[PDB]
RNA sequence: AAACUUUCAACAACGGAUCUCUUGGUUCUCGCAUCGAUGAAGAACGCAGCGAAAUGCGAUACGUAAUGUGAAUUGCAGAAUUCCGUGAAUCAUCGAAUCUUUGAACGCACAUUGCGCCCCUUGGUAUUCCAGGGGGCAUGCCUGUUUGAGCGUCAUUU
RNA sequence: CGUGGAGGUCAGUGACGAAGCCUAGACCGUAAGGUCGGGUCGAACGGCCUCUAGUGCAGAUCUUGGUGGUAGUAGCAAAUAUUCAAAUGAGAACUUUGAAGACUGAAGUGGGGAAAGGUUCCACGUCAACAGCAGUUGGACGUGGGUUAGUCGAUCCUAAGAGAUGGGGAAGCUCCGUUUCAAAGGCCUGAUUUUAUGCAGGCCACCAUCGAAAGGGAAUCCGGUUAAGAUUCCGGAACCUGG
RNA sequence: GUCGAAUUUGGGUAUAGGGGCGAAAGACUAAUCGAACCAUCUAGUAGCUGGUUCCUGCCGAAGUUUCCCUCAGGAUAGCAG
RNA sequence: AUAUUGGCGAGAGACCGAUAGCGAACAAGUACAGUGAUGGAAAGAUGAAAAGAACUUUGAAAAGAGAGUGAAAAAGUACGU
RNA sequence: UUGACCUCAAAUCAGGUAGGAGUACCCGCUGAACUUAAGCAUAUCAAUAAGCGGAGGAAAAGAAACCAACCGGGAUUGC
């Protein structure tokens, strides 16, 4: 068992590890698989910008103040502040939370 | 077994039509690896099982 | 070298979709590619045929029957006799032949315009 | 004696052909059969053994339907007549 | 004797002899060959006699 | 993963005067009472069978990946080690080579190999065409029939049909700047390489 | 409560799991209520269920079924989810309300062995994810 | 060559019945002769020809029945195309593109616009 | 000294190793979503001029109908000339049919190829007897229709 | 040092001939091994700089296959049995026929069957294989033929028992019971003259199904006839059931 | 030894795995049973036997300390590269 | 957006090369054993093309010796080396 | 006596649906032991394998009775 000068090493491999193994052969081939799903999106969402736009957002938690992040949407104090209805957002391209 | 079933007898009558060897033609066929019948069944050497 | 990703490159598939593939191939003379302007049409029953490869080279003839079992053509005239008296032919094959002579009754004369060329 | 001599005090029948599956497993006395099961409403299919199912899943057969399947959705289950091309 | 249908009964032998060769049956024994056919022997009235109708049908 | 152990055999033990090995059960069949499920029998598992999960890339340092590429890089200069790996350019002017940047634009292979040939690559070129022997290990058969050596490559800034019109020729390869892979500027780990430059390349390469 | 089927108390095991009369079973009567329901009616769906009445000996439930092939419920749109072959034998699944629950799928760090299915979150975490570059 | 296929298509049905027992008889000859003699192909080449009449009898029959049931709904079962099983189930195209009321009005107020970016 | 034993080499035997080939297996990756009461998966039995087996098929039986290609199949026999044309092919495609006895098995049964019932029709001097041919009779449940049952119970003349 | 494969190189070797194998022939290395000559043989292979691993053999009562000495040995010794002549055949202690001598001694070594076997039954031709000797002989080999039912049985009834409904359990595969907390059925007279079969009364209530080719059970025998069939076929003579 | 009976036996049926059945012997349960056969977990675990596949060069030991339900085993120190 | 040794259709490899690789490269879930659940193999390469041996002789034949075919039967079907 | 309501039924009433197969992935139920603990009873193996019910090309989850306390974020799913 044990012996010499070694950390405990504690490896949590005593159940049937072997019958789950989920390696990633594929990854790159996964990756040419996401860029034709992503370009034959440009085709039929029409002229789009596919991508909505996103509120900038502060971000929660003591660590991330310094940095500001992407929300989800602009409540709806924001999209009654641009003019537009709630639902005109969805239409034109805007997500609303 | 004398008096018999009709469903035996259609077995044994199957029997019969297979229990041949080959007729000379086959070997003579193009691409052949066929040489023996290998399903040749004996009422001695072996039993049927029904 | 291939491009599409449609065709295979392995021996395994491009040996076994020779050997076990159904029935549905010799080029033409000199005079007749530069009469027809085609290069290659497969064999019929009907041709005119001269061998260019082979120990029996030149002996021209008719095709009596092509034999697609042997994935080869049997030329009437070429053959070989055998020992007690008989004579049985000698399988050809069509890509070490030279057809000279066609025969077209509709279809190869309409294969000949397909493949860009000009009939007679 | 436990050996030769009664092997030959066995001229019986315990099993017999299934109606289901030809395999003579069809038990006389208790009426179902020990390979595929008769008359129960369901072939049974044990995961402990995989070589016995092995030998009577889809493909040891001559799948009378399903070998058109692949076909007839190849196209996408079309219907009617075929019209005149050419030739 | 013929080789009759296995899903023939006397009864359906009796009738389709009578239909295509015009002669009537006294009576009709039926046996399964080992071969996998059928057998049967049909005995036609003292009216007519086989020897020239199975010639004419062809077989002598 | 299931190879060797379908065979269901159980250890007939001691008493028997026999291996105490796994004997399958059954009879009548001839592999009844053989041996099964250990390396040292026949049909059985191999030992330790491979499996998927092992270490089949590895990772790189990528500045270490640039280091080496860039050594290769050099490598393609200084004549004594372009000779090292055949690539008979005895007879040529100087070292590196530049061409003008008109190779990119051209069209037709016929004038493309024309266009090495006038410069010296020739006998480059004469190399292949003569090595095209068959494989001896039995990968022959695994589709890796036949193997050449590797001729002159080229490099060039923007493509203009240049890959295309060299892609057919033995031995030639191309390779954009921005590329400049190093299993082609060093194949077996061997420095030294018959590249050939293009103005609008060679410029880039700064 | 749910006994064990063992014979004759007998359990053949650790002296851990050697009880028999004292076991809860995992799913309320609800659940089975549904089961007996949307089995003897293969034809019908399940679409919820509530209590009713109650003794010592039963729990009494009445089921709310829907008829997919219907002509009423195969129009009025607002109830053609109920037709879709992906709610075949809902119940069965624990897909109701009852279904929901028992299984216990809700949002909230209370619910962390059984958010979006035990099995599946065991697996996702339960395994051993090797890339082609071992960082 | 036996029988054509397309010649006896504009046979009448009468015609097509009566042509059967023309087949059939002759089948019953070659039979008789068939085992006076090891050699008789020829009786693969027309009972190939019993077939194909009794083929062209289905579809002209078939024809009739179909027409009679045109117009009308609760055809017969093996006249109805086969599919698959869960494809002659579900919902059909009418059903599932059937919405309500309420979302309707949605739709039409307020469809899905289209735009990009230009400056 | 022979016979005999042993070693080596030459040749010849038993034997199948070694080298080289594979109309295979294994793994990875990229796509698709198509079983079954319109009765499937599976099983039995039969179908080719001469075949047992594989394969295909279901007395329409190595299969019929349709389209495309276009002059064959083959071991032999035989059939051809249908082959300058709605035509060959153990061809390919397949959108129309046949699809035996079974099988979730569906009239009841089934280690007995057993026993029933209903409709139409034909024959047997026949609605009541028999036979032939054609078509039907499984269970749970949903909606609707039609017949009912219940001083559960409501109005109405008696 | 060597083995299977991968990158590069020697424009490396090769059907006027690679690889493999044999070789008390030669050379090099202490050795792992390498090189050559000869014979055999016909499709690929080698040196070097590196990479990779299912990489080395005498035995693990090791796996598979094959062959030895033992060895031409042990043995082919129970059931009281053989001999002569001819025929066939290249080839007879064994085949056939004839003549003797015996045995089973009719609780057969004889005639038929149940279960089981499945064509072993019979005919033609035939000996490479099996008949632990042999064999022109066979229950073997190749090709064919043969099983005829109103009366014989299965079909039908039920025994011990199995088991489906209505129901009650069980998450459930299914378990209990099978007449028990189920409103569970058809049936003769009459109506007739669209009533086809409905309708108006008299009615009875049993109450799935399976389960014993020696349990109960409607009815036939004789003569003769095949290479192989018969209470089944031919002839003659009967009886029962339904109408 | 017994032999017309708590006789012998055919066919159908019922009882099944820690369960059946036992005029009991831990007997029988289809050559296996004081505890059946088959498949899976399972390549079950072993401080215990056996084997553990090329050459050469250099260096080269121990059966001793302490502890352990430890004395046909480990850990620590020692010897060694 | 996630998984997918099952089904269909494909592309590949520093994988195995037929005592290995799936049990099965072959009439492989096949022969065969077991009353049963189940267990379950062996078997590739004559030659380019059968041209696979006319005919002579011996023998009863099986076959041998010639001849002949074939580069080569030291390639003759119990057939690469 | 007639005509409505409620409940329960009958038919080879009109029209429909469900059973089985495959299970590699997916949703649940039920559910061990070998083994590790260099003994063994909690524990680990394991909320696994076997057994059972259920679907799709994906299934499931999915617009908070959420996470946070932070200048708060904001359906679910996967790395």
């Amino acid at each position: 068992a044990i012996s010499k000068n070694l950390p405990i090493l504690k490896n949590h491999f005593r159940k049937h590890w072997q019958e789950r193994v989920k390696v990633h052969f594929d990854q790159a081939g996964k990756k040419v698989s996401r860029r034709n799903a992503r370009a034959t999106r440009a085709a039929k969402i029409a002229p789009r910008p596919l991508d909505l736009l996103r509120p900038v957002v502060r971000a929660p938690t003591v660590k991330y103040n310094r940095k500001v992040r992407a929300g989800r949407g602009f409540t709806l104090a924001e999209v009654k502040a641009a003019g537009l209805t709630a639902a005109y957002a969805r239409t034109i391209g805007i997500a609303v939370d | 077994a004398a008096q018999k079933s009709f469903r035996i007898k259609q077995k044994m009558a199957k029997a019969k039509k297979q229990n041949r060897p080959l007729p000379q033609w086959i070997r003579l066929r193009t691409n052949n690896t066929i040489r023996y019948n290998a399903k040749r069944r004996n009422w001695r050497r072996t039993k049927m099982n029904i | 070298a291939k491009q599409s990703l449609d065709v295979s490159s392995d021996r395994r598939k491009a040996r076994k979709a020779y050997f076990t593939a159904p029935s549905s191939s010799a080029p033409l003379s000199k005079e007749l590619r530069a009469q027809y302007g085609i290069k290659a049409l497969p064999i019929r029953r009907d041709d005119e045929v001269l061998v260019v490869r082979g120990s029996k080279k030149g002996q021209e003839g008719k095709i009596s029957s092509v034999y697609r079992l042997k994935f080869a053509v049997q030329v009437d005239k070429v053959t070989k006799e055998k020992v007690n008296g008989a004579s049985v032919p000698i399988n050809l094959h069509p890509s070490k032949l030279v057809i000279t002579k066609l025969h077209l009754d509709k279809d190869r004369k309409a294969l000949i315009q397909r493949k860009g060329g000009k009939l007679e | 004696g436990k050996g030769t001599p009664s092997f030959g005090k066995r001229h019986n029948k315990s099993h017999t052909l299934c109606n289901r599956c030809g395999r003579r497993s069809f038990h006389v006395q208790k009426k179902t059969c020990s390979s595929c099961g008769y008359p129960a409403a369901k072939t049974r299919s044990y995961n402990w053994g995989a070589k016995a199912k092995r030998r009577h899943t889809t493909g040891t057969g001559r799948m009378r339907y399903l070998k058109h399947v692949s076909r007839r959705f190849k196209n996408g289950f079309q219907t009617g007549s075929a019209s005149k091309a050419s030739a | 004797v013929f080789q009759v249908s296995m899903k023939a009964n006397k009864y359906q032998i009796k009738k389709a002899v009578k239909e295509l060769y015009e002669v009537d049956v006294l009576k009709v024994n039926t046996l399964v060959r080992p071969n996998g056919t059928k057998k049967a022997y049909v005995r036609l009235t003292a009216d007519y006699d086989a020897l020239d109708i199975a010639n004419r049908i062809g077989y002598i | 993963e299931k190879a060797g152990h379908q065979t269901s055999a159980e250890s007939w033990g001691t008493g028997r005067a026999v291996a105490r090995i796994p004997r399958v059960g059954g009879g009548g069949t001839g592999r009844s009472g053989q041996g099964a499920f250990g390396n040292m029998c026949r049909g059985g598992r191999m030992f330790a069978p491979t499996k998927t999960w092992r270490k089949w890339n590895v990772k790189v340092n990528h500045n270490e990946k640039r280091y080496a590429t860039a050594s290769a890089i050099a490598a393609t200069a200084v004549a004594s080690l372009v000779l090292a790996r055949g690539h008979r350019v005895e007879k040529i002017p100087e070292i590196p080579l530049v061409v003008s940047t008109d190779l990119e634009s051209i069209q037709k292979t016929k004038e493309a190999v024309a266009a090495l040939k006038a410069v010296g690559a020739h006998s480059d070129l004469l190399k292949v065409l003569k090595s095209k022997k068959l494989r001896a290990g039995k990968g022959k058969y695994r589709n890796r029939r036949w193997t050449q050596r590797r001729g002159p490559l080229v490099v060039y800034a923007e493509d203009n049909g240049i890959v295309k019109a060299l892609r057919n020729v033995p031995g030639v390869e191309t390779a954009n700047v921005a590329s400049l892979n190093l299993l082609q500027l060093a194949p077996g780990a061997h420095l030294g390489r018959f590249v050939i430059w293009t103005e609008a390349a060679f410029t880039k390469l700064d | 409560n749910r006994k064990r089927p063992v014979p004759k108390g007998a359990t053949y095991g650790k002296p851990t799991n050697q009880g028999v009369n004292e076991l809860k079973y995992q799913r309320s009567l609800r659940a089975t209520a549904e089961e007996r329901v949307g089995r003897r009616a293969a034809n019908l769906r399940v679409l919820n269920s509530y209590w009713v009445n109650q003794d010592s000996t039963y729990k009494y439930f009445e089921v709310i079924l829907v008829d997919p092939q219907h002509k009423a419920i195969r129009r009025d749109a607002r109830y053609n989810w109920i037709c879709d072959p992906v709610h075949k034998h809902r119940e069965a699944r624990g897909l109701t309300a009852t279904g929901k629950k028992s299984r216990g799928i809700n949002k909230g760090h209370k619910f962390n062995n059984t958010k979006a299915g035990r099995r599946k979150t065991w697996k996702r975490q339960n395994t051993l994810s090797l890339w082609r570059y071992r960082k | 060559a036996g029988v054509k296929a397309y010649e006896l298509r504009t046979k009448s049905k009468e015609q097509l019945a009566s042509q059967l027992v023309d087949l059939k008889k002759e089948l019953a000859e070659l039979k008789v002769q068939k085992l006076s003699r090891p050699s008789l192909p020829k009786i693969k080449t027309v009972r190939k020809s019993i077939a194909c009449v009794l083929t062209v009898i289905n579809e002209q029959q078939r024809e009739a029945v179909r027409q009679l049931y045109k117009g009308k709904k609760y055809q017969p079962k093996d006249l109805r195309a086969k599919k698959t099983r869960a494809l002659r189930r579900a919902l059909t195209k009418f059903e599932a593109s059937q919405v309500t009321e309420k979302q309707r009005k949605k739709q039409i107020a307020f469809p899905q616009r289209k735009y990009a970016i230009k400056a």
